[PDB]
């Protein structure tokens, strides 16, 4: 058991190191198990799609919470309903945005689901009548479909007696979707009364919030 | 005397650095420099100093 | 002078604006010295105030 | 190559520390590159507005998820419209709440947005008639605007 | 001040260690105060309900974010209204889902 | 509505405050005027909550 006088913890020369010196220097470093970090520790910001045991940073948390909006599509202006008598028609949109890095996509009339799971979906569409004599009765059906003619998830149907001023159908709720699913917004319209009129869709908004 | 940070992109170990712009002290014993690897502060003891400019 | 003496944390930017309704419900922004000076130059002092009007 | 018998890794005495002893002690401590933290690793919880490479704690994650609600405005009770004929009127509110530290504010009738971005907005209000003979028809338009007469986002019209 | 030639950092032998060797080896380890982890650091994923200074992992963040849906219930088919005259009636449900681990029940 | 033969759908979404261990119920009140021999039915019921705090 050879021994020597313990050098100071700041010694960084050719002096022989002692076990007490080693313990004193190591006292300022963290263990593998249960280390209590103090000050401003920093770690790498991983990908938003990362789902492992790696440490998530504040920027990662911000990005992940911001990427909860799967997609949001908006159409202003009026589009003419091609057919009455409860015929399924796909709502087309003019502008759209999707979250990046998850594979979600949005075409002119459809949403490609990048990550299957639970989604909070809100649909709003405004139907009005232009020109001629306004119908005395207007009835509207709304569906969320997996196909252009799909009627899988009925959401809301409404009736009005004054289609001249137009009216809005709004709805929001929880739906289940799988990976690579093709989601369409579909509507049916039936107008009785009047003449020389055209049914128009406007103020269309279609957005999804991912929940699980 | 006026100084300037010298940033040089290199790979590996066992190489020399030109620090003429840094205007270090003429005294070799005084290691009055700090090393910044990838914009994080690291220990400067590994950088032995032989000449005030190299 | 070359590198720096510290890192100043981000602070909400003071708004010049003007004293009034917008000052009633702001718990996030500090007033500008210019606005505080503009408003306080129309206030009477406790001692030796020369009131006008 | 001066050498000595390796002391125990738990030794904390004046005996000369050996290279193998130092390596064995260092094997218990986390490296800078890809440490495997086990047990209950802990760090300092940062402000909810922190947006950098600092480690976020579970408390910070919960607080940030909680602060997703920008503002809430609730009016119970009643008030009559000042004027008919599609005159844009601001609906005032009686009770409210705002998220703390993000700069959002809400007074009796308006919301000052703390940070610009994407917001999920929900609105609900009931119109009725009080006193006299009820009218035979009523048409209603709802707007969210940037001014007292803001018409920037017209949302729903019902009859 | 006894002195010896500093061994290489990679050494793991019986040779006497020097203070220079100790410092060079410690330069590769994270300090307890404000370290900067590099590469792919991993830590234990704690409970989704955890609310303390424990390190939050990416899996923990994903669990907490996708656990925000407390419950969702859906009834298909028709339920007959038992009574008129503004009698309050509870709507029934046929299917329901709740988050697991918070005591929520439907 | 004036045309219940097709019926109407009530939808709504908003924030509420609840305490732990509370029992939350969805309740409705329905009124029919006119007609005869009809039965009022409720369908497509959806009722869900997303935690905010």
């Amino acid at each position: 058991a050879t021994a020597n006088v313990s050098p100071s913890t700041a010694d960084n020369t050719l002096a022989l190191a002692t076990t007490a010196y080693v313990k004193a220097n190591l006292a300022d470093y963290a263990t593998l198990v249960s280390p209590i970090l103090t000050g401003d520790p920093r770690a790498v910001t991983t990908s938003v799609t990362d789902n492992d045991t790696s440490i998530a940073t504040t920027a990662h948390v911000r990005a992940f919470a911001n990427s909860r909006l799967a997609f949001n599509a908006f159409r202003g202006g009026q589009q003419g309903v091609p057919s009455l008598n409860y015929i399924t028609t796909v709502c087309q949109f003019t502008s759209s945005a999707v979250r990046s890095g998850w594979g979600d996509n949005f075409s002119s009339n459809r949403w490609l689901v990048g990550q299957g799971g639970t989604y909070y979906v809100s649909v709003t569409c405004r139907f009005a009548t232009t020109g001629g004599t306004p119908p005395t009765y207007m009835d509207v059906l709304l569906f969320v479909g997996l196909s252009p003619t799909g009627v899988e998830n009925f959401v809301i149907r409404q009736q009005t007696n004054y289609p001249s001023f137009g009216y809005t159908l709004t709805w929001s709720g929880v739906l289940f979707f799988n990976t690579n699913d093709n989601v369409y917004l579909t509507y049916q319209a039936q107008a009785i009364g009047g003449g020389g009129y055209a049914v128009v869709i406007e103020d269309a908004r279609f957005n999804a919030i991912q929940l699980s | 005397m006026a100084t300037s940070n010298v940033v040089v992109s290199r790979t590996g170990t066992g190489w020399t650095v030109d620090v003429t712009a840094c205007n270090l002290l003429s005294d070799t014993g005084i290691k009055d420099f700090i090393v910044l690897h990838n914009a994080i502060v690291v220990s400067n003891v590994t950088y032995a100093k032989t000449t005030a400019t190299t | 002078d070359l590198n720096g003496a510290g890192l100043v944390a981000s602070t909400p930017t003071p708004q010049n604006d003007a004293y009034g309704l917008v000052w009633a419900g702001d718990t996030f922004y500090p007033p500008t010295r210019k606005s505080v000076y503009d408003k306080i130059e129309t206030l009477a002092t406790k001692s030796g105030a020369v009131l006008t009007g």
